[PDB]
């Protein structure tokens, strides 16, 4: 497996104009974002996946601003990115998918709109 | 760069009940970006026994050091056996999507309980 630095959870209010959840592995060994895929789940969907081999990102309509900062997938980062209005209307449970070649993973980090 | 072969070497294991029993599998190599899963049956019904995802997933422990990037032995152990435990066992590569495809089965292991 892929391991992970955890986190319960994380919060954001109306101030916040950016939500970030975040996604750590700790033994990362990717040589190149081809090999890395990563999925982050919501009520069973997957409102983003970043294929690394084809380099493309997929998002649903409703999450038309979700992305994560490619730069950082080698370091082992795969956090979330999104706005306030994406944010508010899907707030709950997160789950972060990380998979290099064979090795996969994945952590959960819940959102609170408090 | 050639395409993976899967190789669950014992065509069939023996056990009797209450112990446990090693489920063999190698593969020879890394790529395609996706997981290897262990399956009980084939078809719509068949049984999750093992990712590196979604555990711990009890029963089941790990032959090798799966935590590290060239590992290519997923052989697994599983304790306790009982008469539900009988039946196929599938070391599964996966290619990654939404959802992720199945790309290529182990042979298949023959498990049945005394
Ligand atoms: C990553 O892999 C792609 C495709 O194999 C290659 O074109 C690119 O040069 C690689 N990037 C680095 C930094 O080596
Ligand atoms: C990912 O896409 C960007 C922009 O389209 C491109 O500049 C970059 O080379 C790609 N990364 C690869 C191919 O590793
Ligand atoms: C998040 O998951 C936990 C279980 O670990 C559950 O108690 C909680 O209700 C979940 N949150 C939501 C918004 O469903």
């Amino acid at each position: 497996q892929l391991l992970f630095n955890k986190t319960k959870s994380v919060e954001f209010t109306f101030g916040n104009d950016t939500v970030v959840i975040p996604c750590f592995v700790t033994n990362m060994e990717a040589q190149n974002t081809t090999e890395v895929y990563v999925k982050w789940k919501f009520k069973g969907r997957d409102i983003y996946t970043f294929d690394g081999a084809l380099n493309k990102s997929t998002v649903p309509t409703d999450f038309s601003s979700a992305k994560i900062e490619v730069s950082q997938l080698l370091k082992g980062d795969a956090s979330l990115k999104m706005d306030k209005s994406d944010a508010v209307s899907h707030t709950g449970n997160y789950t972060c998918e990380v998979t290099e070649l064979t090795r996969e993973g994945e952590t959960i980090i819940e959102l609170k709109y408090r | 760069e050639e395409e993976v072969q899967i190789i669950q070497p014992d065509k069939s294991v023996s056990v009797a009940a209450g112990e446990s029993a090693i489920l063999h599998c190698t593969i020879t190599s890394l790529f395609p970006v996706g997981p290897i899963q262990w399956f009980r049956g084939a078809g719509p019904a068949r049984v999750l026994i093992y990712n590196q995802r979604q555990g711990p997933f009890p029963r089941v422990t790990t032959i090798s050091e799966t935590t590290r990037r060239e590992n290519m032995d997923f052989s697994i152990s599983i304790s306790n056996i009982t008469p539900a435990d009988a039946g196929t066992y599938y070391c599964i590569k996966f290619r990654k999507g939404s959802p992720d495809t199945e790309f290529k089965s182990g042979a298949g292991t023959e498990l049945s309980v005394r």
